[PDB]
DNA sequence: TTTCTCGTTCAGCTTTAATACAATAAGTTGGAATTCTAAAAAAGCATTGCTTATCAATTTGTTGCAACGAACAGGTCACTATCAGTCAAAATATTGAT
């Protein structure tokens, strides 16, 4: 099972903005990232956004 | 002591310290040794603080609505150490030891440290509910009965006075494993071509005689006189003989004649062999069916069967070929309770009736 | 703090709703919360005594309904043991009582009570005589009766998805009860040339029909004919009891339970000479 | 369940500035920590305050 | 769902000082007892002065 | 105008079927990791006139990289004073007898 760009957003703990979530796509803050299908994207079932970042 | 506070642990928990060298250790309240863990701040502290799951260490606790009623007494953690010594001792078979181990596991990662008469019964909820909310129904049925026996032989040995897990209510099942018709057989038995050959003649064999798959696994040649077949249940203990001449015409199976193909083919000390003439394992036996199974290309709705599902196809056929008396003795089953329970469809099939 | 019985019987009731049951079995209990309510004072769970429990249940044992007051007490001891699981209380008081034995009243339907019947039926419209004939042929419960399509039936069966249960049996229409004088197949054309809708059992206006109305004028048609029993006068789902009772005499015992949906088995014996 | 930096200070003892919320996060003081998604802290549903001092 | 020490004084019926009421507090005078947030003190909405001897 | 006519949901009750309660014994199903094995790729086989490397003895420019000398951790023992734990000091409340 496969969500969109907005199912997935939509089950988050906020919905963001259709162009918000691009940007974490392009910023691989999508772990695991999600795959190309057509022209929209497909996240998986236990996909959650991480920071890879160490301050 | 000498350093009470100190501005360096002025940003680290209780225990773990930072030394003149930027690096954190943990200490332990076993000998006042430590460990060297971390090299940055937000690192060490966010390590040395789950272990401080457990600082009593002042802090005291109370939910939204509830009581009070406690004084003193020791861990907990340790008593799921001392349960697992003592069933240990109430003798029983190498593999149900083993699925308490591992309900006792499960216990060990849901409930927090505490002590016994700290976890309140809505404790025990929020972790057996978490089990079905993920699906896994008849784990948390199995894992609450095992929390239950766990505080009822606490009780007997002056630690607890009641058991609060006998309050909450254990999930039911539905059990969602989808039958297998004698059309769906043949169907399986084809794709079995790719398979090993000892795959098609145990697939044969344990429908020809209503067998257990570990039983299966277990007959020798020797275990065959005068045309019987001596079988000796490992589950229950139940003892019987199969005659050589039984036969399913529903597929056109022969016994006799499956049993020769097997020492021709096959061969060696037990019935199903491996191509090295060597005895399998009663977990392989059903990993290659289930090949056979995906290949197929077949659909249904749950769940797929599996080998154990022949014995049940196997009990099926002989009840409309000869009797319901047959079909009962073969699969080593007594009682009245489930001759039914194994007769049924499930949401698949149409209880169709005749004029009869 | 956030006590009290009533404030718990409202955050009870939305903990059955996610039990994930019938909706006519959700109202079931639901009434038997609000008797509980104009039953019982509004005061912490603590504080209720067996006493008063027992106070209420016998209230309802001596107006004659016992029945209910087993419902009654074992809905409300499942409150309580759904409260001492958050951490409410400690004890079930309800578990101290005793559940009253009731003893099931309601008459059973004869071969001559049915012909008695039927004829008494004629001021009635022309659904119930085949409503009848064809609940005793089929030995069907009254709910599935009304939600039979002329689709179910596929080359002589009839298709019948159990709604209580959940059993799915096909009844040949081929049929007949050998002592009332009725034929499964000359019943169910009876029915296409008189009523004609997409349901079996519709009305006069061809439209289905619900389960309340189809009992509901049997029994205007049992006080009019003028029959005396002994307890309740029997009902529509009788008439399912009869069927069983009279296909065990003309067919047999094994046909009697796959007709009427059943699987597992649960008068005057005769002493065999063996 | 996890809850905003808002909702969270609407269920505690005492509702403080949304700036004194922030430092609390920020000085690791509430187990667990928040844990920053995106722009937005997101406490856990048991993450409560622990208050430090020397 | 507490009071601060202002608002459950204010609704007494002979509102005194604060440090008097700060005194009550110290001596135990005051049961259910108040909790310490951070610099002020939350009764209960039930506390009341219990005055003893 | 005025009267004849049926289906619904509500609510206090009554009745029909499946699932009981627990410790016991496995069975299933998605991989993980070691080892057998056929599948692939590099190399030996095969050989001869012609092309290229073999290397001393000694002077001179070049360079990889160990040899150390400090600084930043890396890991264990001690500084420095009272926590951490358990028994006695000091005299009468409380309990037992006159």
């Amino acid at each position: 099972m496969y969500l969109t760009l907005q199912e997935w957003n939509a089950r988050q703990r906020r919905p963001r903005s259709l162009e918000t979530v691009r940007r974490w796509v392009r910023e691989s803050r999508i772990f695991p990232p999600p795959v190309k299908d057509g022209r929209e994207y497909l996240f998986h079932e236990s996909a959650v956004k991480v920071d890879l970042n160490r301050p | 002591m000498g350093r009470r506070r100190s501005h360096e642990r002025r940003d680290l928990p209780p225990n773990l310290y930072i030394r003149n060298n930027g690096y954190y250790c943990y200490r332990d309240p076993r000998t006042g040794k430590e460990f060297g863990l971390g090299r940055d701040r937000r690192i060490a502290i966010t390590e040395a603080i789950q272990a401080n799951i457990e600082l009593f260490s002042g802090h005291k606790h109370k939910p939204l609505t509830a009581r009070i009623n406690s004084d003193n007494s020791v861990t907990l953690h340790s008593w799921l150490d001392r349960y697992e010594k003592i069933l240990a001792s109430r003798g029983i078979k190498q593999k149900t030891l083993i699925n308490y181990m591992s309900k006792i596991k499960a216990i060990r990662r849901g409930l927090p440290d505490a002590p016994l008469e700290d976890i309140t019964t809505k404790e025990i909820a929020a972790m057996l509910n978490g089990y079905i909310d993920e699906g896994k129904a008849a784990s948390a049925k199995l894992i609450r009965s095992t929390l239950s026996d766990a505080f009822r032989e606490a009780i007997a040995e002056g630690h607890i006075t009641t058991n609060h897990v006998a309050a909450t209510r254990a999930a039911k099942s539905e059990v969602r494993r989808s039958r297998l018709t004698a059309d769906e057989y043949l169907k399986i038995y084809q794709a079995a071509e790719s398979s090993p050959c000892w795959l098609r003649l145990a697939m044969e064999l344990a429908v020809v005689t209503g067998q257990r798959v570990g039983d299966l696994c277990e007959m020798k040649w020797s275990d065959i006189v005068d045309g019987y077949l001596y079988v000796e249940q490992s589950k229950t203990g139940v003892k019987i003989a199969i005659p050589t001449a039984l036969h399913i015409d529903a597929l056109g199976i022969s016994m006799k004649e499956t049993l020769d193909k097997c020492k021709e083919i096959l061969g060696g000390e037990t019935i199903i062999a491996s191509t090295r003439r060597e005895p399998l394992s009663s977990g392989t036996v059903s990993r290659y069916f289930m090949r056979a199974r995906k290949a197929s290309g077949l659909s249904f709705e749950g769940d797929p069967p599996t080998f154990h599902e022949l014995r049940s196809l196997s009990a099926r056929l002989y009840e409309k070929q000869i009797s319901d008396k047959f079909a009962q003795h073969l699969l080593g089953h007594k009682s009245d309770t489930m001759a039914s329970q194994y007769r049924d469809d499930r949401g698949r099939e149409w209880d169709k009736i005749e004029i009869k």
